[PDB]
């Protein structure tokens, strides 16, 4: 179901925030069926997208602490990272077109 | 004391929802297994699990189980399942030790392919004479078969949709439905899953949404909740 | 000698097809009219006739009434129902004068589609959980609330299927089911409506095999007979 | 529903068997559902094979007489008249597809 980047609570600070380069975090659960229901569309745009944007999972099953940390209310949200600084932010299930859309405006 | 369904049957819809109410209202502090403990010796004669055997069935099964060695656990086995949720299922039946009932039709997937046909490609009336002969029917004569009067199913308030319509306690066919893990949110039965050893459907960790039958019947609002704040 | 239900339900699905089976096995050298007028004392309290109002409603609809007048004809009112297919109720209840009851959900078509939207995209359980809402449920209560335990239906062996399973008599939900016109064919229904003067449904003579529900929902063996030979 | 050369027991014998051509007919029945359901596809035949096919349409409710002299069993049967002369009956609902195949095969 998720093949990518996939990170942790202790590699966040490394990998995401200290990464040079525009990277999408996709704060997920096993249980979320909308969550799940992405995966094949954010392996898709990490082909499409790939050398501009690194795709990135989390899992706030046994990596809690870092949705509190930007305000996650409720998974599936797609956060965007400009080195190290967050960019945009959505929430809930979207579409190929939508996220391409969503990705697109703002790595500009 | 213990209720008398004979009685509940010979008084309408609204003032059985409402004089249910009053008894669902305490049945809403407890907890699954309080509900179906509860249940057991409040309500009469034989109690049968229904199951699906989908994403969630190891929780019901595994919690009511427990409670109750070998109880009837219903499976109207349509004839088109997936192959691996019949896996999954004689799986579970051999790990959790069930009394499985299987219901199926009174004729087959190729008598019903002689007989009637593609019915999923007839549209809805088709699907509906479909679900009738494949499950409504086989869990009605279910019920009949096993003399019950009591029955517990792992619904949720979340899968599809049972808002505050969908008591914890009900009477469908002149039986007393009852849903303990009614209340429980994806989280929960998550956890249940991980603390008892319990592993999910086989498909969900690969794309199937939600899991039932194969041909072409099988293939979420936007969000879930860590709890808006 | 008067048929007692409260028996029957004390009995299982086969044995219940057994016993009623010499019963039906009368019911069969009879006709729609017979029938009716046998199951009219037979049977137990309330008569009830439930009508869909499509394609050839007004002939299960006219006989049923013309025997008894001013019968609860129960509409299940889905709320997406074709227009024509109101006036086509409201024509004939006008025409034929019916004691119309109308059921529609707990929750209106706007209601429905902001609380869960619309479930007949949303695959099998969302058309299951809209057949059990809009449908099943209101016919449910409606048997409750009119004290029913015999229940006619305008229901052939031809429509969609229903072979040598469903008798002239049976029993659904703890109420005598009863299909008069069972074994008639289209001819017989076709001449039935010339006949007494009765019209097929509007929509019938433009396209729609089937008409129902509106929301693509509705939208036949390759023949028909004058009798193989 | 049914816009055709719409025959009658009467007609027959000059609009069919006298007719200069080759005429398609077609015993429906007002009750039948699937012999309403080919009548928009008999219509683009119609259309479509102007001038080589003569479409036709014999409604038994009123004309039944005619119906036994073909041996018709079942309605929707389509009969293919080729200069009065039967050449060839299908039985049953149709597609497009079919129905052109049925006719053009016989046609020549």
């Amino acid at each position: 179901s998720d093949k990518i980047i996939h990170l942790t609570d202790d590699s966040f600070d490394t990998d995401v925030l200290k990464a040079d380069g525009a990277i999408l975090v996709d704060f997920w659960a096993e249980w979320c069926g909308p969550a799940k229901m992405i995966a094949p569309i954010l392996d898709e745009i990490a082909d499409e997208y790939q050398g501009k944007l690194t795709v990135a999972k989390l899992n706030i099953d046994q990596n809690p602490g870092t949705a509190p940390k930007y305000g996650i209310r409720g998974i599936p949200t797609l956060l965007l990272f400009k080195n190290g600084e967050v960019a945009a932010t959505k929430v809930g299930a979207l579409s190929k077109g939508q996220l391409k859309e969503f990705l697109d405006a703002n790595l500009a | 004391s213990k209720l008398d369904l004979n009685a509940l049957n010979e008084l309408p819809k609204v003032d059985r929802i409402l004089a249910l109410a009053e008894t669902n209202a305490e049945l809403e502090k407890l907890d699954a297994e309080g509900r179906v403990a509860w249940a057991l010796d409040n309500l009469p004669g034989e109690y049968v699990l229904s199951s699906s055997f989908g994403i969630q069935a190891a929780v019901s099964l595994h919690l009511v189980n427990q409670i109750r060695p070998d109880i009837p656990v219903i499976l109207t086995d349509t004839g088109y399942l997936f192959p691996e949720t019949y896996r999954f299922i004689d799986e579970l039946t051999d790990k959790l030790k069930l009394n499985l009932k299987v219901y199926r039709a009174t004729e087959s997937a190729a008598w019903q392919e002689a007989r009637y046909g593609k019915l999923w490609e007839q549209g809805v009336e088709g699907i509906e004479k479909y679900n009738d002969i494949n499950k409504v029917e086989p869990m009605n004569r279910a019920l009949k078969e096993l003399n019950a009067q009591t029955w517990f199913a792992g619904l949720r308030r979340e899968q599809s949709g049972s808002r505050a319509n969908l008591p914890v306690l009900a009477i469908q066919r002149g039986v007393f439905k009852v849903l303990p893990i009614i209340d429980w949110d994806n989280r929960t039965i998550y956890q249940y899953l991980q603390k008892h050893g319990l592993k999910y459907h086989p498909l969900w960790d690969e794309g199937y949404l939600s899991v039932g039958d194969t041909h072409t019947t099988r293939k979420l609002k936007r969000e879930c909740g860590l709890h808006e704040g």
